[PDB]
């Protein structure tokens, strides 16, 4: 029994987190309603990892939904799982964030964050063994970014050995709501690189260009983004949801993926991606050369650029475990350029019996590369084009920031950048 | 090629053969290194705590 | 698509095989100490063989066997003949030696010494020659005060061998020579000599009046390209080949270089491997095994063929590089590794 | 009689204690609900088989064994597994979050909240022996309890038990099994803190048994349940002379007396023959000298080394089935004149030979086949040294970056137990090449 519990703040957070609940719910065998009607015990056997048991052998994710505006939460409540969720669990303010971190880490925030403690404090006192929690949120806008981060502050004082593991969506220009999408990502990464052990990182961009042109989908939306992330979400817990020695919970996964503790930040891949041809078998060379081919990943980093300090890789489907070995053995000696050679056997597989809907087989990607130094290098550049002309500062400096903070805020992500490049050397 | 000591019983037998001849911390102290490391982890967590309060 | 790793940067050999290697294309080199590879060249000491074989998937290989030091170092080969059955009681193709300890550090002092008196005493020649390991450090001398002095003063192992007084002298000239064999022997411990070997040969005239000058006596490369001052007269750089030393033996002695040396010389290559291929056969281990061998043989005016010392990192003449280490790539890398004639190799049959 | 208590720490020790007691249960005649009908000294009796077995009023025959682990899915299994009969609840211990492969951890942070109730657990079993000999430890090197719990376990037996021997089963980590990259820290740590209280340690690589399955086998891929059931074959030759009549190795001391004549060097190599796939047709019987020729062979070995290239210090012979003295020596000879067994000059170049007539029992529905007559040799080589070398230089890869080092510190250990464990393995390192090489 080692329960995580879950927490989605801000409407990209709410949005991703509703549908993650909406494919494992499925891959578990619970309905709308939260009664189970699977039919292996498989599906059971790790449940109470993200749902809690109620009467009427009914099973309720341990899922805290967190707003600073009503909006994004009515959809979920009236969305297609939306009756699954505890009422209790539903924490929203009026105000709304307006995109702004110093709104949802300081101000508006912090009148609600008391009360959001206050659900977390009760799911923790029914966990008989909680290993952590895991945010999903995204970092460009001002409640999952700042209040979110605010979050993860407060719980690490709470709860300070316990595992910190967020799910976090990177602004990209290509794919902006607002220019200040650079100011906030660079606020909240430095509260990452301080109180997260492990966060995935997904850059719109790459799910953008994912989309457009590997799915040919001429016209892509933040659901078409969603599904990505969803059923990555999916892979990367599929080691927590199912039996298995290999990355058994979120402190043995952290260990094994994390050399030095501010270096963190995974880039997560998927396969297949087929467009609507989608009924081909696919093979097992054909899963491994597409799970570590870039555009299957979302980071929108290059791992030519760097060096895989390690990597996790696992497959679902009934397949050839043997021949898994032979092609993961096959990548590995075949680019052994781009994985350091001072971590022996930094290259560890899983395998999972139970396939995601709709696919015979999958295979799931978790790296550790230094090349994310790159989706830094990005953020960096762009806070700085506006603030060496402290453009848009009023918003924040309104909230009650002054610009050292932006300063101190610019250098710890310079340093982070700067503790990359040594490693890829 | 020697054979000596050869023991037999119901359930097997043994001998040897020879080719050739021939030419703590005390209880105190390992309370003192758990709490030794127990310690510097109550440190390691106050800085954090103030860190935190910080 | 093969990976291998350099760590010996001054072997010419392998540096030419991994040359020929990146020719192909489908071979890539890693850093030194990238483990994951297939081929190692790897170091002529305390090459670490235990960390071979351990790799998931990866069929490892190394261009050294672990073991054959019995074989190449002037010590071992000569306590190795004297004791194993195979080679000792009938090894008439080996000078008679004996291993001796300077006296500052089992030795064979006492049995030396004794057979030197018997020769002595019977008007038989009585010369000797002391060399070790260590060295470019040589010295002939018929007295054996001499040659016993002569090791104290050092710090290591010496062996003394009987000195082939009655050398078989080409002409004109009349000068020394040794030949040199390359014999590769594969992770199957298939034994294959080179068909071009060389003569190294002595710019002087042989003196057997004066040990003191080691110019006429030895046939080292070095030696005759620094102290001899005929270098170069007779063949170039000193070295003949096969095809005009087989040419003499017609002219002058009325036989060919088979019959007269070959076959002693494919004997001697096939007693010494087989004797030691039960210590150093990677048939059953986890990673596989091969290595070229540099053989040295002295000849006397009878054409009987003698075993100098056999040499574990040869060297290889300038002309006769191309088509070895070819070779080498061919019968020992792609046999195991194989690439998407008239063997330049004599196979020499044996019973495993 | 003499007493033998049985410790399995973490999920590889619990398993392959799971798969020994199967075994032994399965030789000795006990059923699953602990009876045993050859037995006709109802609820006592000093026999051989009672040094790992003791005996309650109605008969039942429970094992002298420990299961700990920091986490309770695997002691689950023997909970409710085929042997749930066998134990009381008061010799299974589990925690509620394990040791996440940090040695440190499961060491200091767990271990030491944990370590009271275990001796507690243990002392009970000591109190029904009359004449304790001693400790079998099994236990993984990478896994967080399996390193960091027994080597603090080991500490503390030697204060409550000074006199008693301990002997350790451990797993040598192979990444071909392996999630964790921080196992040769866990290796090397372990080592360092228990070298000097175990008297003689039995070490498995994962790696030998994984290819004796595939290449035996011909299992593709094996599991757990494979590698542990050949595993518990070995040790059960390596403790049948304490479970049997018998006059070799008939209590722990012996072991230390027989196979380590140097405190330190105290890792014998465990060779075993034949494996026979059980899917086969029908196999030709191997003979003695072929089974005794085998044990010279690297391919069934419990560690891949090469032992030509080493020195023996001693050697055990332990024999199953249809085997007698006669055909042992004649066998012994005609290895000697072809193979390259070199020993050490302070030893004498001999052979401690033990014949049991019981032939290797299997498990139904196993892999192994029945075979009329098998061997396992245990040799002290310098060869076993090569294991080290590789572990040691996967510990020197990642501890040059400090790598991983921050998840130990945070845990409460100081960076310097790191180099100061490495030093001692750099100690262990020379002293089998002192020992070895010329
Ligand atoms: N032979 C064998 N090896 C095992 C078995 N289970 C785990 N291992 C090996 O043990 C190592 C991992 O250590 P574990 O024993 O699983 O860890 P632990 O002792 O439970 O300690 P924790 O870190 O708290 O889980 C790996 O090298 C595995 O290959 C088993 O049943 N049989
Ligand atoms: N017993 C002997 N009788 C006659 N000549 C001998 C001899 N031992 C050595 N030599 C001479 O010494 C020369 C080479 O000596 P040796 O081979 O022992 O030194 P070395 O090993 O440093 C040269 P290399 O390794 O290249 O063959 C030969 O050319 C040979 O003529
Ligand atoms: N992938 C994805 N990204 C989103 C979604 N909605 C908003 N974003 C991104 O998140 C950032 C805006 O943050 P938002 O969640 O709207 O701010 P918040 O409501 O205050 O937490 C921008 O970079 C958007 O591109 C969504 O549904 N999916
Ligand atoms: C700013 N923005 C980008 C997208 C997208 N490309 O998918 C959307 C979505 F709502 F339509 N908004
Ligand atoms: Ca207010
Ligand atoms: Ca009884
Ligand atoms: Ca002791
Ligand atoms: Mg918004
Ligand atoms: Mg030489
Ligand atoms: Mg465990």
């Amino acid at each position: 029994m080692r329960e995580i519990v879950h927490i989605q703040a801000g409407q990209c957070g709410n949005q991703i987190g509703a549908k993650f609940w909406e494919v494992i719910s499925d891959e578990h065998g619970i309905d709308p309603t939260g009664s189970y009607h699977g039919d292996s015990d498989l599906q059971l056997e790790r449940i109470n990892v993200y749902y809690n048991e109620a009467t009427g052998n009914k099973y309720v994710p341990r899922a805290i939904l967190v707003d600073l505006e009503p909006g994004t939460m009515d959809s979920v409540r009236s969305g297609p799982f939306g009756q699954i969720f505890r009422p209790d669990n539903f924490v929203f303010g009026q105000s709304g964030a307006g995109n702004n971190w110093a709104k949802g880490h300081y101000t508006e925030g912090a009148e609600l964050v008391d009360s959001v403690l206050d659900v977390v404090r009760k799911e923790s006192e029914s966990c008989d063994c909680l290993q952590g929690f895991q945010l999903t949120h995204s970092l460009g806008g001002g409640t999952g970014s700042g209040m979110g981060t605010l979050l993860i502050s407060k719980i690490r004082e709470e709860y300070p050995d316990r595992i910190m593991n967020t799910f976090s969506v990177m602004p990209s220009p290509k794919v902006s709501d607002t220019v200040v999408e650079p100011y906030n990502a660079t606020l909240s990464v430095h509260q990452l690189v301080e109180n997260t052990d492990e966060t995935y990182c997904i850059d719109n961009e790459a799910l953008y260009d994912i989309c457009f042109r590997t799915l040919k989908l001429t016209t892509p939306t933040y659901g078409d983004l969603n599904h990505l992330v969803s059923a990555t979400m999916s892979g990367v817990t599929t080691c927590l949801r199912f039996p298995g020695q290999l990355n058994a919970d979120l402190r043995k996964l952290a260990v094994n993926m994390v050399p030095f503790p501010r270096l963190h930040f995974f880039m997560p891949g998927f396969a297949p991606l087929t467009s609507r041809q989608q009924y081909r078998a696919l093979t097992v060379p054909e899963l491994t050369q597409q799970m570590f081919d870039s555009k299957n990943m979302m980071a929108a980093c290059d791992p030519r650029h760097g060096r895989y300090l390690t990597v996790a890789a696992i497959f679902r489907g009934r397949m050839s475990m043997k021949e898994v070995d032979e092609q993961m053995l096959n990548v590995q000696n075949k680019n052994s350029s781009y994985f350091v050679e001072w971590i022996p056997n930094n290259v560890k597989t899983a395998v999972c019996d139970i396939p995601p809907r709709g696919l015979k087989m999958s295979a799931t990607f978790i790296g550790n590369s230094t090349a994310i130094q790159e989706l830094f290098k990005r953020i960096s550049e762009q806070f700085t084009a506006m603030f060496r002309r402290k453009a848009f500062l009023h918003w924040y400096t309104g909230e009650g920031m002054d610009e050292m903070e932006f300063t101190e805020a610019e250098s710890n992500m310079n340093d982070l950048v700067s503790e990359y490049q040594q490693y890829q050397d | 090629m020697e054979v000596i000591e050869l023991n037999k019983c119901t359930s097997g037998q043994s001998f040897e053969v020879i080719l050739k001849p021939p030419s703590d911390p005390s209880l105190e102290e390992i309370q003192k290194k758990l709490e030794a490391a127990e310690e510097r982890r109550k440190y390691q967590e106050a800085e954090l705590l103030k860190h935190l309060a910080e | 698509m093969y990976t291998f790793v350099v760590r010996d940067e001054n072997s010419s050999v392998y540096a030419e095989v991994s040359r020929l290697l990146l020719a192909t294309g489908q071979w890539k080199r890693l850093r030194k100490d990238n483990p994951r590879f297939n081929l190692m060249l790897g170091e002529r000491n305390r090459l670490p063989f235990g960390r071979l074989g351990h790799e998931p998937g990866l069929v490892q290989l190394v261009n050294y066997y672990r073991g054959a030091d019995k074989l190449c170092r002037k010590a071992s080969l000569v306590k190795l003949i004297k004791t194993s059955p195979e080679l000792s009681e009938s090894c008439t193709w080996f000078p008679e030696s004996y291993v001796i300890y300077p006296t500052n550090l089992t030795d064979e002092r006492e049995v030396f010494l004794a057979a030197y008196n018997r020769r002595r005493e019977g008007r038989e020649g009585n010369v000797w020659i002391a060399k070790s390991s260590a060295g470019a450090g040589i010295l002939i001398s018929s007295e054996a005060s001499e040659l016993l002095d002569f090791i104290d003063e050092q710090g290591q192992v010496h062996v003394i061998q009987k000195y082939l007084e009655k050398p078989l002298l080409l002409e004109p000239g009349h000068r020394k020579f040794d030949i040199r064999s390359w014999v590769l022997v594969d992770h199957l411990y298939n034994i294959y000599l080179y068909r071009e070997g060389v003569l190294r040969t002595s710019s002087e005239p042989y003196n057997s009046a004066n040990f003191q000058d080691k110019t006429c006596h030895l046939t080292n490369h070095c030696i005759q390209k620094e102290y001899s001052k005929n270098y170069g007269r007779y063949e170039e750089g000193n070295e003949m080949f096969f095809e005009e030393f087989n040419q003499y033996l017609m002219d002058a002695l009325n036989t060919t270089l088979e019959n007269s040396i070959l076959l002693q010389i494919k004997h001697i290559i096939r007693s010494c491997l087989m004797c030691i291929e039960p210590a150093i056969s990677t048939k059953h281990l986890h990673y596989q095994s091969f290595q070229l061998f540099g053989f040295d043989f002295m000849v006397d005016e009878e054409l009987k063929v003698w075993l100098i010392e056999v040499n574990g990192a040869p060297a290889c003449a300038q002309k006769l590089y191309a088509e070895l280490c070819q070779g080498i790539v061919d019968v020992a890398i792609s046999s195991v590794f194989p690439l998407a004639p008239t063997s330049i190799f004599i196979k020499l049959h044996h019973h495993h | 009689m003499r007493e033998c208590i049985s410790i399995h720490v973490g999920q590889a020790g619990v398993q392959i204690g799971n798969a020994c007691w199967e075994l032994y249960c399965l030789e000795h005649g006990i059923q699953p609900d602990g009876q045993m009908p050859s037995d006709k000294t109802i609820g006592g009796g000093d026999d051989s088989f009672n040094t790992f077995f003791s005996e309650t009023g109605a008969g039942k025959h429970v094992p002298r064994a420990v299961f700990v682990d920091l986490e309770p899915t695997v002691i689950d299994e023997v909970r409710t597994g085929t042997y749930r009969q066998l134990f009381h609840p008061e010799q299974l211990i589990t925690g509620k979050e394990d040791a996440a492969n940090n040695y440190a951890r499961g060491h200091y942070t767990i271990g030491k909240e944990i370590i009271d109730l275990v001796l507690d657990r243990i002392r009970k079993l000591a109190d029904q022996c009359t004449g304790l000999q001693g400790f079998l430890v099994f236990h993984s090197f990478g896994g967080g309890t399996g390193s960091g719990f027994t080597s603090l376990l080991m500490e503390r037996l030697s204060v409550d038990y000074g006199k008693k021997s301990k002997l350790e089963f451990s797993i040598y980590p192979a990444p071909q099994v392996s999630t964790a990259v921080v196992e040769p820290y866990n290796s090397i740590l372990t080592t360092h803190t228990t070298l000097e209280h175990s008297d003689c340690a039995f070490m498995v690589d994962n790696e030998a048994i994984y290819d004796i399955c595939r290449r035996n086998l011909d299992i593709e891929r094996p599991t757990y349940t494979n590698l542990n059931r050949l595993i518990s074959q070995i040790v059960s030759s390596i403790t049948a002379s304490l479970r049997f009549d018998g006059a070799l190795n008939v209590d722990l001391t012996e072991f230390q007396t027989n196979l380590v004549p140097y405190p330190r060097i105290h890792f014998p190599l465990a060779t075993y023959a034949p494996v026979i796939s059980a899917e086969k047709a029908y196999h030709e019987q191997l003979s003695v000298a072929e089974i005794t020729n085998a044990c010279f062979e690297p391919a069934n070995q419990m560690v891949k080394c090469d032992p030509r290239h080493g020195k023996y210090m001693a050697c055990c012979l332990l024999y199953r089935g249809d085997v007698v003295p006669k055909d042992v020596n004649a066998a012994i000879a005609t290895i000697k004149t072809k193979r390259s067994i070199q020993f050490v000059d302070w030893c004498p170049t001999g052979f401690k030979v033990g014949i049991n007539y019981q032939p290797p029992t299997v498990v139904p529905g196993g892999d192994l086949a029945k075979v009329q007559r098998a061997v396992c040799m245990l040799s002290n080589t310098t060869a076993i040294a090569e294991a080290w070398a590789r572990l040691d230089h996967k510990f020197d890869l990642m501890y040059a970056k400090r790598a991983f080092v921050h998840w130990y510190v945070g845990e409460g250990m100081e960076e310097g137990e790191f180099s100061e464990a490495r030093e001692d393995m750099a100690a262990l390192e020379k002293d089998y090449e002192e020992v070895g090489v010329d």
